[PDB]
This record gives C-alpha cells, sequence and structure tokens, in this order.
C-alpha cells in the first residue's frame, strides 16, 4: 500500500496549504499588489505517488509579476 | 530704394484697436471639479467581494 499511502498524504497537506494560501492572497488583495479581479475558479490537484502537481485556472490572466507574487506566496 | 520700379501693395487689412484697459478681458469655461469631478473606474458588476 505504499503508493496509496503516499498519494493520500500528498493530497492531504495540499488542501491545508491551499486553505492558508487563499488567506494570504486575500490579504495581499485588500492592500495594493495582486489587485482585484484576479480570482481563480477551478483548482485541480493530481498525485502520482510522491510526485504531485497543482493547476489553477483564471478568467482574466494575471500579468507576469502577478504570477511571481502568487507563486512566491504559495511556496 | 530697396524696392524696384513696380510696387506690390495690399488692399485690405483688419486689426483690433482698444480704447480702455478694462476691455482687454475675455472669458472661457471650465469644469469646476470641486462639485463635478472627473470619473474613474467605470461602473462594474459585483462578483468578488474581498
Amino acid at each position: 500500500w505504499t503508493g496509496t499511502q503516499n498519494d493520500l498524504v500528498n493530497v492531504s497537506n495540499h488542501h491545508m496549504a491551499y486553505d492558508e494560501y487563499k488567506k494570504r492572497v486575500a490579504e495581499l488583495q485588500r492592500q495594493g499588489k495582486i489587485s482585484i479581479d484576479v480570482n481563480d475558479k477551478h483548482h485541480i490537484v493530481r498525485v502520482f505517488g510522491d510526485d504531485s502537481t497543482f493547476i489553477m485556472t483564471y478568467d482574466e490572466p494575471p500579468s507576469a509579476e502577478e504570477v511571481h507574487l502568487m507563486c512566491a506566496t504559495f511556496v | 530704394a530697396v524696392e524696384m520700379y513696380v510696387a506690390v501693395r495690399i488692399s485690405r487689412f483688419q486689426l483690433e484697436v482698444l480704447r480702455d484697459l478694462h476691455d482687454l478681458v475675455r472669458s472661457r469655461t471650465y469644469l469646476d471639479v470641486s462639485k463635478s469631478p472627473l470619473a474613474t473606474t467605470p461602473i462594474r458588476v459585483v462578483e468578488y467581494v474581498r
């Protein structure tokens, strides 16, 4: 059951990280940085054993430095 | 002397003369943003409170 355990753990902490990343992004939005109207709609997490990926979609694509700011906030 | 035998001349001219200094003032219109300021951020719908 090693693969099942690895993918169960990997998909668990991802939700708890996204939960607080949303709070940090909301904090940045109320101040002047990422700006409003940059809000994701669907987020999908894919796990294959240890390795995992995270995909978030947007209606209006944020500019280049917005991507850096949000990626740094998430990491 | 610096001109030649035939002279080129002008028939009509229009110039404005004034009699008093008080007449020298005119008027133009402005917006007075104190009560009707210029707009920004046009009307939008509400979908993302935060």
